[PDB]
RNA sequence: CGUCGUCAGCUCGUGCCGUGAGGUGUUGGGUUAAGUCCCGCAACGAGCGCAACCCCCGCCGUUAGUUGCCAGCGGUUCGGCCGGGCACUCUAACGGGACUGCCCGCGAAAGCGGGAGGAAGGAGGGGACGACGUCUGGUCAGCAUGGCCCUUACGGCCUG
């Protein structure tokens, strides 16, 4: 009846921080719904390459966030105050849902 | 010609963002604001030192920032007493008390933005610059590095006219993907204009 | 009982279950003459059935989701020369040389910047 | 094309009649893409010729196919910065396609307020031997053969 | 980019709707970015260094 | 049948005055074979590998034989010295003595030791050859 | 940054030829999208380029099932709305698969024409990727910048 809402940039280390999250949950005891891959947001950046003019130069930029979702379910005392403690990587965003 | 930057162009695969940390659009501009002002005062203040790079990261309300510099010894100093004003003056520009780092880059000869740096201090002593160039790519080429180039700019030893030097040596592939080419640029500012310092070196593969 | 098919054509997937019967068809709980009304090719999605001379035992039961009422159309029918194939193994031998097991893979190119439409070029004259 | 030889696009056939060339037809028909109205165009001339004419409608378009079937194209040979009109041999491919065409534009040039009328109407007329395709055809036929002079600019 | 303009920018100009916009690095008026707050030039060149993260070429 | 190297392809020029630039490429072929014998292919997509196979194929097929010169040899044996002039001409400018099995289209001069024979005709060639070798295998 | 131009070119090391500038390679035949390969040949290799490495789409596996999904069953106000499952579609990570690899003919070989098999067959479709250089090419009005000039106006506010 808690939702891990993780949100990132680089996709590697916020697998990763899932990965640590579900595994610590897992051995405290009750189950684990699993890392949940929610649709990732893509914002997209078009530039004129040069700075005076050429309007068909069109660099293109992409800026996408990725998602994930755990779901951890007959939550213990032992599983969340071992949560809320371990350190988040450079990247990775975290939020906690009941 | 116009190749485009050999960094830009492998930001996912073989290279790093500089920049590590992740905002939503409330508060990306200022953050990266502030990430601008950081970097801007730490290129003023550590130039002698011999600074390559600067890395920033944050995890709440918390920076950690890593600066990569030839002597760490000219940074620290007596005490530490210059590394600690420092965090001062870094935590005075922005109230998230910052952690400053320190690393030394092994074999300073591997760094294209400290090569760079070195070639364009000698074009300001008014060296001779097609010779500085050869001797640049030489030392790189010393210290394994399978591949080195370096490229001065134009408007050489004061002519009328500017022109490009260039100098080469062993495989820089700016084609490949899988290259882990390392770029610096420098700017040489001369009694008569500007000069742009570029090197490449192909430091392996994968 | 069932044998299922998924099939897939430019951007429209579909989901086919084939189950013995008489042999009535329905798509998203209606049938293959009303959601297709008018249209000239929809038959061509029953084509890999009666070639094997089927539509007298298979009723089919089709889910469709996504493009245009060609794509569920071709969807269909890849989707129902999949499920035939499951049914009986040896119908390989005889729908792939009439090109039904093949999953059509042209897509929609993307739009170039300087171009009006990933191919046409602005006009210039005067030149 | 310097290379290639630009392979042929082998159309499918049609569902109602399991025909390429009726396919080749309905979408030489087809403008602005809508295949539906094009394919709805040709099945209402074809019932409208079955009611005006008692044989298979099938068999009367193949009629004027073969009707409307030239032989003998001209061809413009820049030589000395002058045209010559080379007669020549119209392949196969050629035929059904000049066929095709001259058939289509025939029957939109007729006054006939309705597309299926015209339609069909141009079918009929083009199977008993006579209208706009036809003397198109022979047009074209005649311009051939008589600049036989020339031919021996080969090309 | 007049130093003036610039320094004006930053102020409340007596009304809502006369209040502007500015690349924070160069100080251009015309093309910059909310998200950013970068001209189209600075995008591209701090995009290029690697200092924006998660900001790649695109290509689909 | 002996320790003795052979060319039997195609003589490339410069096997012998650019001695060092043909190691350079028998270095090239055993480092390639050695690779592929290692269990270090894993990387390197299929198409990468059939390109090292494409040049290794290339390596073995021109360059065996020629493998076991560590350095230069101390004489030269030519069957035709007209049709391999310029492996006669390189053995000439560096000192090194030449045998061959000349015919009536060839200079004399040019070999220091010769077989007045014939180089057609397989039979002559067998019998020459064989027994070269068998000399060469008993007097070790 | 544009452009020739994603055109296929630009060179170097050693060797060899020439008194020498220089040549060779890089020419010739074939083939290719390509200085891409094969053969011939005093050349044998290499570097920057082509290609490939990267991304998207096309087929299939696993890992995962919410906010996405509904084949079977039980509810049902007819709504996947409920309980359920997560099979299927899908979402997003990691891999597999295609390499003339396998048969038939042909060629000295590169390769060519057919044939299974396969989702895809000979570059599978698209993108990113722009060599030495050319244009006194474009931009002192994105920014930086040497020189010259104004500094009660060529600076700076305000209304129209
Ligand atoms: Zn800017």
């Amino acid at each position: 009846k808690i939702r891990i809402k993780l949100r990132g940039f680089d996709h590697k280390t916020l697998d990763a921080s899932a990965q640590k999250i579900v595994e610590a949950a897992r051995r405290s005891g009750a189950q684990v719904s699993g890392p949940i891959p929610l649709p990732t947001r893509v914002r997209r950046f078009t530039v004129i390459r040069g700075p005076f003019k050429h309007k068909d130069s069109r660099e293109h930029f992409e800026l996408r966030t990725h998602n994930r979702l755990v779901d951890i379910i007959n939550p213990n005392r032992k599983t969340i105050e071992q949560l809320m403690t371990l350190d988040l990587p450079t990247g990775v965003e975290i939020e906690i849902k009941t | 010609g116009n190749k485009i930057h050999p960094i830009g162009f492998r930001l996912g695969i073989t290279r790093d963002w500089e920049s590590r940390w992740y905002a939503g659009k409330k508060q990306y501009r200022h953050l990266l604001l502030e990430d601008q002002r950081i970097r801007g005062l730490l290129e003023k203040e550590l130039y002698s030192a011999g600074l390559a790079r600067v890395d920033i990261e944050r995890a709440a309300d918390n920076v950690a920032v890593t600066v990569h510099v030839a002597k760490p010894g000219v940074v620290i100093g007596r005490g530490g007493e210059r590394i600690r004003v420092l965090r001062e003056e870094l935590a005075k520009l922005t109230g998230k008390n910052v952690a400053l780092n320190v690393q030394e880059v092994q074999n300073p000869n591997l760094s294209a933005p400290l090569v760079a740096q070195r070639v364009a201090e000698q074009i300001e002593r008014r060296f001779a610059v097609r010779r500085a160039i050869k001797q640049a790519v030489q030392r790189v080429m010393e210290s394994g590095a399978k591949g080195a180039k370096v490229i001065v700019s134009g408007r050489i030893g004061g002519a009328e006219q500017a022109r490009t030097e260039w100098a080469a040596q062993g495989r820089v592939p700016l084609h490949t993907l899988r290259a882990n080419i390392d770029y610096g640029f420098a700017l040489a500012r001369t009694t008569y204009g500007v000069l742009g310092v570029k090197a490449y070196i192909f430091l392996g593969e994968v | 009982e069932q044998y299922y098919g998924t099939g897939r054509r430019k951007e429209a997937v579909a989901r086919v279950f084939l189950r013995p019967g008489n042999g009535k068809v329905t798509v998203n709980g209606q049938d293959f003459n009303e959601y297709f009304q008018g249209l000239v090719r929809a038959v061509a999605a029953l084509e890999p059935l009666r070639a094997v001379d089927a539509l007298g035992h298979f009723d089919a039961y089709i889910t469709v989701r996504g493009g245009g009422k060609s794509g569920q159309i071709d969807a269909i029918k890849l989707g129902i020369a999949r499920a035939l194939v499951q049914y009986n193994p040896d119908y390989r031998a005889k729908l792939k040389p009439l090109g039904f097991l093949t999953r059509d893979a042209r897509v929609v190119e993307r739009k170039k910047y300087g171009k009006h439409k990933a191919r046409r070029a602005p006009q210039y004259s005067k030149r | 094309a310097r290379r290639r030889r630009a392979e042929v696009r082998q159309l499918q056939p049609d569902l109602v009649y399991g025909d390429v060339l009726v396919t080749a037809f309905i979408n030489k028909i087809m403008r602005d893409g809508k295949k539906n109205l094009a394919a709805r165009i040709f099945y209402d001339a074809c019932k409208i010729i079955q009611e005006k004419t008692g044989q298979e409608p099938l068999k009367v378009f193949k009629q004027a196919v073969e009707n409307v079937k030239p032989r003998m194209e001209v061809r413009s040979r820049r030589v000395g910065g002058a045209n010559y009109q080379v007669p020549m041999e119209v392949s196969p491919r050629r035929q059904q396609s000049l066929a095709l065409r001259w058939l289509v534009q025939a029957a939109n040039q007729r006054p006939e307020r309705r597309a299926a009328v015209r339609i069909a109407h141009e079918l009929m007329d083009a199977a008993e031997g006579k209208g706009g395709a036809v003397k198109k055809k022979e047009d074209v036929e005649r311009m051939a053969e008589a600049n036989r002079a020339y031919a021996h600019y080969r090309w | 980019a007049r130093k003036a303009l610039i320094e004006k920018a930053k102020r409340t100009p007596k009304f809502k709707v006369r209040a502007y916009t500015r690349c924070v690095r160069c100080g251009r008026a015309r093309s910059v970015y909310r998200f950013f707050g970068l001209c189209r030039i600075c995008l591209r060149e701090l995009a290029h260094k690697g200092q924006l993260p998660g900001v790649r070429k695109a290509s689909w | 049948r002996a320790g003795m190297p052979y060319v039997n392809q195609r003589w490339l020029g410069g096997m012998l005055t650019n001695f060092k630039t043909i190691s350079q490429r028998v270095h090239r072929l055993e480092e390639l074979e050695a690779l592929f014998a290692s269990p270090e292919i894993e990387e390197r997509p299929k198409k990468e590998q059939v390109r090292l196979k494409h040049e290794l194929e290339r390596l073995q097929k021109y360059l065996s034989g020629f493998r076991l010169l560590k350095r230069l040899p101390d004489a030269i044996f030519v069957v035709d010295p007209t049709k391999e002039a310029i492996a006669v001409r390189e053995a000439r400018k560096l000192f090194i003595p030449v045998i061959a099995l000349a015919d009536t289209d060839s200079d004399p001069d040019l070999v220091d030791y010769i077989i007045p024979g014939n180089d057609d005709a397989i039979r002559s060639i067998q019998l020459i050859l064989s027994r070269a070798v068998d000399l060469i295998i008993q007097a070790r």
